[PDB]
């Protein structure tokens, strides 16, 4: 369904490109709005910021697969490159639906220590992330543990 | 942005708000020669659970008023009948611990009718709540005026907000929407009905905005409430301190 | 001359500001601060900063004894707005608070309870730069909270600052320690909460922090305790500080 | 990986022959896309398709 | 009543905007090339042929007092898409035109030889730039500011009458 | 003198309307961008197989909101999507601010996404 | 009547539609091969995931449960999500009719949930309702997909 | 050029909104001042450069009452006031015929001695 | 390409800190780095040794080669340069994957 | 007579290049999602009092 | 409505639908009733990307005979009583019927049913003009050849 | 020529336009490393008025496969005068293209049979100036103190003929400008008898 869809979307790009080179219009943004997240690679990679250096990147497929032999830890996405392809999946609706299947946010938070904090609501809850200051106390004065 | 007073509305035991401004209602008319005429139109008792958003709209037909006088204190004795008839029909898992009345005048007639239920507390608000402006909601106004019988209607005033906000947050959105329909009804309705592509679902009371479209509109209702305080009292907002500004926005 | 385009170029900015402090000797402080209340709450950041410079230099000349109760109310409210909107590490808003609060000292007393709860709120915020300014404003206000005799308010701030000594961000952590130094050198050491024999052992591993703002603030607070309350730590604990 | 594909080019030419590898690659001025022939007579010319 | 206002705006282009847009030292040059302008060598590479099957183009200068001594100069016409024909006396001038003629009756900017790509087909044209003394193709006067299609062997003169023509310009196509 | 104040107050009110823009006196600028959504309905117009037969080219001049002549060819871009008038050369004159403006706008929108998507627990 | 091959981890079986006795409708995991000059569907391609790459996925789950950092509960969950996403977004349709891989996916999601339960020293199911594992990380959960 | 310096500092602060800009003060003003012009450029020549950023509805070149030659500055009004922000911060410091022009926002005051000049201007721009 | 290995890593040994310092030097003075690459492609014919380690995959083990960091900058340039030129000049035909 | 500025073969709307196209490609390796769950994370200010516009509307 | 929230069609909703119809004849009836609700009421609501998923959903169930060809009886091609969004539904439903069946098999089934609103052979020559013009725009002129005879006789 | 299947991606000729557009936009658009290469110089900060410093008067096709040549002498001969050549490739933090012109005795290769002592002295001066300008801190610090002592025995003519022209090139960096202004100031203090043509050049 991706491949049938990108057959359609790239042929629709090619006609609107000819309609606008013919008539000296500019393409309005709404002509390519519905197809922005379709395609293989993606419509949206036509307009990314570093597209002019990425035209010089050649043989990027075989480069990514030969990192087995030179890197000890590699990503499991050896087969796609989102600079050249765009991101080829979207999972935000899983996150909404798994909340709904657990019973809602009120049912989830009755399990927790939310009420002992004293906060009134939970839409602005933020967990501390990794900052780069965890081992910013020592330099080499650091044991094996 | 939020009042520090009403955090105890949202504990786990059931509460219920009761408001009675719209019970006995009158439109001015003129006689066909020309005069002042006072006809009674239909009225409603407003009853809200602030946790769940359940709205028990008790419609009051004009047929009850046609045979009496001194109606302005007969009205409050009818409200205490219907609220107490409402409490008895609920099973005791669902009966409220508290009824909160928006007016001081309702404490004595409700405590007369609630003698059968001694554990239930009846107490007034230190808040001032704009529940009288709920007749400016279109779906609610149509049902009261199409009514030919005394009848109860359940509504859901929170639509579907509860999926993604807490009831603390929905009660704050509600009483800002109801406060701005009270201060200036017609310009408040322009803000809600500005975009035609944003539609109200048939079983919903409000247009289905996105979560960023609600943040924009909530900022516009606060600017309506302040801009009309400045017209009414001839004050610039620059002369007001920040603590006075949140006092105006929250009543 | 008090427009957004004047505030954007620095050489016109410093000339319009000097003319305002020159003219305010004739015009008075009450006439001048009333004119600066609108640039102190403007949406543009560097126009808001230009007003904080003019406010600090006017109050340092003339005092605040001219101001009535309503301008003191409006002035303090505007400074709080310009503190709440700050997004860069410019220091004049703290020089501005210190100048106004030293001027009107005991008249500052009804304003102390809302500013402290604002400081306590910002210490819960997720941006580190917001947490850091909150503990900078705490350290500025400490001698005015003492002068208004509010010793229950100083011990509330000191127990809450003590609970934040586990902070990972060094620029926030250093200004927490500075404010605990400022409270401690004001207070009576027996009345202090938490007691010094709890505070000093918590400071001793923080001496191994490698960042300079944590270090120079912690040596001062260890050295203040070694002057004022040395018998509250055992001798083998003072030698671990020497090493 | 550059060496590896040029080294594997040799084995393709030993498996196909000069004649059939020219059919699949197209003329050098106007080459074929992947699995594209100039005609069907060229396609059916050889049992390797 | 004699004049409304003595001041009276112009609403007419002075030279400076067209001078800065269309570049040459000092004097603004007319003839912006149209969008289908191509050099012959860029037309041969797009069709991809070796030089034995490429078509060349050249403008050989034959003197009118004698064609017998041979070429005056030989100008190869493949490297560019347009060539300005103009006045290069050689005795102090400033260089304007690519193809310079030592003719006093010719302007600095007299005519251009313009290559175009009309539906995949290269076609050499020529335009009179509304010069002082006019231009004649095949000893026929030409109307100004339209591209007249050239063919092989044709002769360009830089003056309207046969009195002032001292050189010839032969367009040769293989 | 109350006569004289009104004659001056009209003079302030006359110079106020004379210095004020014609788009701004008439109507809000939100609507013409919303009229671009009315053409977004006309993307459904091209899909319809019946529209093939009604469609003919009846070429309309691009025209300002007050109704004034505009430029013909495709123009360089600005932050407000204002279109050039018919007296323009076609020569692009700039100190290059508008390109430098669009670069910060892209940069802000990019940086909002990466602040979430580069986080690690 | 079958032409079988295996490429890039996919097992492909091709039936022409003229050779099958009864043409029946299929789920996802079977392709419709279309004849280009007519646009008609003339063959069917059936898809599975190769046995060699079923074992590669199981060895990936064994590697996750042995790495440094696999005692930290959200780190283990995050590695479960990267390898599960990288499996499902690569094969997508071939997973459907590949039954030994579904059995291995059940065992792995149990083993990673057992790493959390054993790191808290208890296996009672009343202490670990599914909200502890499947609530998103922005609400304080593990966020296992 | 001081205007081009304050736009760089505004852009680095990430302001980018017109209502938070220093341009916001002049939201009622549709006229612009154009200065440091070359002496040969004329009214129809000014409408050509400045039409890139919108539609100019009035123009006034100021030129002496005796000799009738250009003082070196002009005024121009746009149909849309946002074209004023465009011209001010995008055409400022642009070298046109040797000299770099200066553009600023302005309040224009028309005079009596240039009255019939204003219709000799208006009949050109009423055509379009 | 060489930099993206370090996008994740928290604790680096001395060889990884030495590796990032050379890349940051190549950003800061790109013309002197580019002349170092040409000097090596013309003259350098003896090289430092390569370390090998094995990866655990439970069904097989697989070797990983770690090349010297200063030599990797030249090899990474030459990798990008050779695939860019083969693609322009159409060395590899359409069937090669 | 003015030599026009050279324009590309296809002109585009401005919004193609200010949108931040393919910006989610610069992620952490273990990021599942593209945006935050709540809008309250991504916004800085819920509401800011603009004394300029509110005073214009009153007066 | 769950299926139109996807970006593309999928075999999941079509395979699930067929299992319900071949279970019991009341599920057969709910699918015949829903096809008329989608065409007569709900057509105005749907965007063009949602009409690709609908016409391929219904054209897949029509071509494997879980719906009769006589469910297309409700469709009438008319200048006045054909929605622009309704005509987009027929194009997407018939492109799916051509791909599955093939064009020669599709002419067998359109002959076997008696659906007049698609192929009018009885009169009203402006409607016979509309239908031939409809189907050649879709890519189906071979279907039109019976109606092409009736028009040249009348003119 | 028939496709044998369909198109599912960007078509073939349409990718090549997009690769040709980046070729055309490549000279106009500034690269990130091209950005750093300019920013190192003092000239990048300057106004046009400030850049007036440098104005100041200081006084037939044949096609077919052929293999590349067996010894690519040409290729080595072209790049051996840009990289290797002859210099101290261990004490300098960098060597620039403009450094080829000014110093140029160190870059040259005439090892013996120089021109009687005095030009042995002329090379050591350009050795001192290269180590001051480009050298690391140990090399700079000694040759700075050596040049201060050897200045009185060198001619003032010899130093300012070589030192002053470096201060006029457009490639110069901020620390490189400072160190040569510093060398002038240490040289001027000792000699004290300065002629009228050299006062003008300073």
């Amino acid at each position: 369904n991706e491949f049938l869809d990108s057959q359609r979307v790239w042929a629709e790009y090619a006609t609107k490109r000819q309609e606008a080179i013919q008539q000296n219009r500019r393409l309005a943004f709404e002509e390519l709005e519905g197809s922005w997240d379709r395609g293989i690679p993606r419509i949206s990679t036509l307009f990314q910021r570093d597209r002019h250096t990425l035209a010089y990147d050649r043989g990027h497929r075989i480069r990514r697969e030969f990192k087995q032999y030179s890197l000890e830890r590699n990503s499991p996405f050896w087969w796609t490159n989102s600079h050249h392809d765009g991101k080829l999946w979207n999972l935000n609706a899983y996150r909404t639906d798994v909340i709904q299947a657990l019973g809602g946010i009120e049912t989830i938070l009755e399990h927790t220590l939310f009420k002992g904090t004293g906060f009134n609501s939970w839409e602005g809850l933020f967990w501390e992330k990794a900052s780069g200051f965890e081992d910013s106390m020592q330099f080499k004065k650091l044991t094996h543990a | 942005l939020n009042s520090s007073n009403y955090a105890e509305l949202f504990n786990n035991d059931i509460k219920l708000f009761v408001d009675d401004t719209n019970v006995y209602r009158v439109t001015v008319h003129k006689t066909f020669e020309g005069n002042v005429a006072t006809k009674a139109i239909n009225g409603c008792i407003f009853t809200l659970n602030p946790k769940t958003g359940h709205l028990f709209l008790k419609i009051i037909h004009t047929s009850v008023w046609a045979g009496q006088k001194r109606l302005s204190q007969l009205a409050k004795w009818k409200t205490a009948e219907e609220v107490s008839a409402l409490v008895r029909s609920l099973p005791k898992e669902e009966q409220p611990k508290q009824i909160i009345v928006t007016r001081k005048a309702m404490l004595d007639p409700l405590e007369v009718h609630m003698l059968d239920f001694p554990n239930i507390a009846i107490r007034p608000t230190e808040l001032r709540l704009p529940f009288s402006a709920a007749m400016s909601i279109d779906k609610l106004s149509d049902v009261v005026m199409k009514a030919t019988e005394p009848q109860m209607v359940l509504f859901n005033i929170y639509d579907d907000w509860l999926d993604r906000i807490s009831s603390y947050t929905a009660f704050s959105r509600l009483t800002l929407l109801l406060r701005a329909l009270k201060t200036n009804e017609e310009s408040a309705k322009m803000i809600l009905l500005s975009d035609p592509t944003i539609t109200i679902k048939s079983y919903h009371l409000w247009p289905s905005f996105t979560d960023e479209q609600w943040i924009t509109i909530e900022s516009q209702m606060r600017d309506l409430i302040l801009t009309e305080y400045g017209r009414k009292y001839n004050v610039n907002i620059s002369a007001l301190t920040q603590t006075e500004i949140k006092d105006i926005i929250l009543g | 001359f008090w427009v957004r385009r004047v505030a954007l170029d620095r050489p016109l900015n410093k000339v319009v500001t000097y003319t305002t402090v020159t003219l305010a000797k004739k015009l008075g402080c009450s006439y001048t601060i009333d004119k600066l209340l609108t640039p102190l709450r403007d949406e543009a950041e560097p126009f808001r900063t230009m007003a904080v410079h003019a406010v600090t230099r006017t109050v340092n000349l003339l005092g605040t004894a001219d101001l009535d109760e309503r301008l003191e109310t409006r002035l303090i409210d505007a400074l709080l707005i310009a503190f709440q909107e700050q997004t860069n590490s410019d220091s004049i808003i703290f020089k501005g608070f210190g100048a106004v609060t030293v001027s009107l000292d005991i008249r500052m007393k009804p304003f102390l309870a809302p500013i402290v709860s604002t400081i306590l709120n910002h210490l819960k915020h997720k941006t580190p730069l917001v947490r850091q300014h909150a503990a900078d404003l705490c350290a500025i206000l400490i001698p005015v909270i003492k002068n208004c005799h509010e010793f229950e308010m100083l011990n509330k701030l000191n127990i809450i600052l003590y609970e934040s000594l586990g902070e990972v961000y060094p620029e926030v952590l250093g200004s927490i320690i500075n404010a605990m130094y400022c409270i401690t050198s004001v207070m009576d050491l027996d009345k202090l909460q938490p007691p010094i024999n709890q505070i000093l052992p918590t400071l001793t591993p923080i001496l191994r922090n490698k960042h300079r703002k944590v270090e120079v603030n912690t040596i001062k607070f260890v050295g203040l305790i070694g002057k004022l309350a040395p018998t509250y730590a055992p001798p083998k604990e003072w030698m671990r500080i020497c090493f | 990986s550059f060496i590896f594909q040029y080294y594997g080019l040799v084995i393709d030419l030993l498996l196909l022959g000069q004649e059939r590898a020219t059919d699949l690659a197209g003329p050098a001025n106007n080459p074929n896309e992947f699995m594209q022939f100039k005609s069907k007579e060229v396609e059916k010319a050889h049992p390797i398709r | 009543k004699s004049q409304y206002i003595d001041i009276m705006p112009d609403f007419s282009p002075s030279g400076l905007l067209e001078l800065e847009s269309n570049n040459k030292e000092g004097i603004a040059l007319k003839h912006v090339e149209p969008q289908d302008a191509i050099s012959p060598d860029n037309y041969m590479d797009m069709l991809g042929l070796e030089a034995r099957d490429r078509t060349m183009y050249e403008l050989v200068i034959y003197r009118k007092n004698d064609k017998d001594k041979g070429p005056w100069k030989r100008y190869d016409l493949n490297g560019r898409s347009c060539y300005l024909v103009g006045r290069e006396l050689g005795h102090t001038e400033i260089v304007v035109a690519d193809i310079g003629i030592p003719e006093e009756t010719s302007s600095k900017q007299h005519c251009v030889i313009q290559f175009r790509n009309v539906r995949g087909i290269l076609k050499c044209y020529v335009m009179d730039l509304d010069s002082s003394n006019g231009t004649c193709l095949n000893n026929v006067v030409i109307p100004g500011a339209r591209y007249i299609e050239l063919r092989s062997g044709d002769v360009l003169t830089l003056s309207e009458f046969e009195e002032d023509n001292d050189y010839e310009l032969i367009f040769m196509n293989v | 003198s109350k006569y004289e104040d009104e004659k001056a107050a009209e003079r302030e009110q006359y110079l106020k309307n004379l210095n004020m823009g014609d788009v701004q006196k008439l109507g809000i600028n939100v609507d013409a961008h919303d009229k671009k959504k009315n053409q977004t309905a006309s993307s459904l117009t091209i899909e319809d197989p019946a529209i093939t037969f009604t469609h003919d080219k009846e070429r309309t001049v691009k025209t300002s909101l007050l109704g004034r002549k505009l430029y013909d060819k495709p123009a360089p871009e600005n932050r407000f999507a204002i279109m050039p008038g018919s007296r323009w050369d076609g020569v692009h004159r700039s100190n290059g601010f508008e390109e430098k403006w669009f670069a910060k706008q892209n940069e802000i929108n990019e940086k909002k996404v990466q602040s979430y998507t580069l986080q690690e627990d | 009547p079958n032409l079988l091959f295996s490429m890039c981890g996919f097992e492909v079986r091709i039936l022409p539609r003229q050779r099958m006795e009864e043409v029946v409708s299929n789920d996802e995991g079977v392709w419709d091969l279309v004849d280009e000059r007519t646009k008609q569907r003339t063959a069917k391609a059936y898809l599975k995931v190769s046995e060699e790459e079923i074992k590669k996925f199981d060895s990936r789950i064994r590697g996750i449960l042995m790495a440094s950092g696999s005692t930290t509960f959200t780190k283990v969950a995050a590695k479960w999500n990267t390898s599960l996403i990288s499996l499902f977004t690569y094969f997508r349709e071939a997973i459907v009719a590949t039954e030994p891989l579904l059995d291995i996916l059940v065992k792995g999601e149990t083993r990673i949930q057992n790493r959390v339960k054993l790191g808290l020293n208890s296996k009672m199911p009343t202490r670990f309702p599914p909200a502890v594992f499947y609530t998103p990380k922005e609400l304080g959960g593990l966020g296992m997909i | 050029n001081k205007i081009q310096q304050i736009n760089d500092k505004e852009l680095q602060s990430g302001i980018l909104s017109p209502h938070q800009s220093w341009h916001n003060e002049y939201k009622d003003n549709a006229y612009i001042y154009i200065g440091n012009l070359n002496r040969e450029l004329t009214e129809g020549d000014i409408l050509t450069v400045f039409s890139e950023y919108g539609v100019p509805v009035d123009v006034i070149l100021s030129r002496d009452e005796n000799t009738g030659e250009s003082q070196g500055f002009a005024y121009l009004k746009y149909e849309d006031q946002r074209s004023t922000i465009l011209a001010v911060d995008n055409l400022n410091g642009f070298k046109i015929g040797g000299r770099a022009l200066k553009i600023d926002h302005t309040f224009y005051r028309p005079k009596r001695s240039l009255q019939k000049y204003y219709e000799a201007v208006k009949e050109e721009l009423d055509r379009d | 390409d060489l930099k993206d290995v370090y996008a994740s890593k928290v604790r680096l040994n001395a060889s990884e800190r030495e590796e990032l310092a050379l890349i940051e030097e190549a950003y800061d003075n790109p013309h002197d780095t580019l002349n170092r690459i040409k000097k090596y492609l013309l003259t350098q014919r003896v090289f430092k040794p390569v370390d090998i380690t094995m990866m655990e995959n439970y069904q097989n083990i697989s070797p990983v080669y770690s090349v010297d960091p200063l030599e990797k900058i030249t090899d990474a340039y030459l990798d990008q340069y050779l695939w860019y030129e083969a693609d322009q000049r159409k060395l590899f035909p359409n069937w090669i994957k | 007579a003015a030599k026009r500025s050279e324009q590309p073969d296809l002109q585009y709307d401005s919004r193609f290049f200010t949108r931040g196209a393919n910006a989610s490609a610069k992620r952490h390796e273990d990021q599942v999602y593209d945006n935050p769950l709540f809008v309250q994370q991504d916004i800085e200010s819920i509401y800011k009092t603009n004394y300029e516009k509110l005073d214009e509307a009153v007066n | 409505k769950s299926s139109l929230q996807e970006s593309t069609f999928s075999k999941f909703y079509s395979i699930l639908s067929e299992r319900m119809i071949t279970f019991h004849r009341s599920w057969q009836t709910a699918y015949n009733e829903t096809f008329e609700q989608n065409y007569t009421q709900d057509i105005e609501d749907y965007e063009t990307d949602q009409l690709r998923i609908l016409g391929k959903f219904w054209g897949h169930l029509i071509s494997y005979e879980f719906l009769p060809m006589d469910c297309l009886k409700i469709i009438k091609l008319t200048e006045e009583e054909s929605c622009p969004q309704g005509r987009i539904f027929i194009k997407f439903l018939f492109q799916e019927l051509v791909n599955e069946l093939g064009l020669d098999e599709l002419q067998l089934r359109l002959n076997s049913s008696k659906l007049d609103g698609m192929f009018p052979l009885e009169g009203d020559a402006e409607h016979i003009r509309y239908s031939i013009n409809f189907f050649t725009a879709i890519g189906l002129g071979l279907l039109t050849e019976d109606m092409r005879s009736r028009l040249t006789i009348i003119q | 020529s028939h496709q044998l299947g369909g198109q599912y991606s960007i078509p073939q000729d349409l990718r090549e336009n997009l690769q040709k557009e980046a070729a055309r936009i490549g000279e106009n658009e500034k690269d990130v490393l091209q950005e750093k290469m300019e920013t190192r110089t003092v000239q990048n900060r300057e106004d046009s008025y400030h850049k007036r410093r440098f104005d100041m008067k200081f006084e037939w096709d044949v096609k077919g496969y052929e293999p590349p040549d067996e010894s690519s002498t040409a290729v080595k001969e072209n790049s051996d005068s840009a990289l290797v050549n002859v210099e101290g490739i261990h004490d300098l933090m960098f060597f620039k293209p403009s450094d080829h012109k000014y110093f140029a005795d160190v870059i040259s290769k005439k090892p013996i049979d120089e021109l009687n002592k005095d030009e042995k002295k002329e090379r050591t001066l350009s050795m001192l100036l290269l180590k001051i300008k480009n050298g690391n801190t140990a090399s700079r610090r000694t040759s700075m103190r050596i040049l201060t002592d050897k200045a009185v025995t060198f001619g003032p003519e010899m130093i300012f003929n070589r030192l002053l022209p470096i201060l006029l090139d457009r490639s110069l960096e901020d620390q490189e400008r400072h160190l040569m202004i510093k060398t002038i100031d240490r040289v001027l203090y000792q000699l004290g008898d300065l002629t009228k043509p050299y006062v003008h050049k300073i």
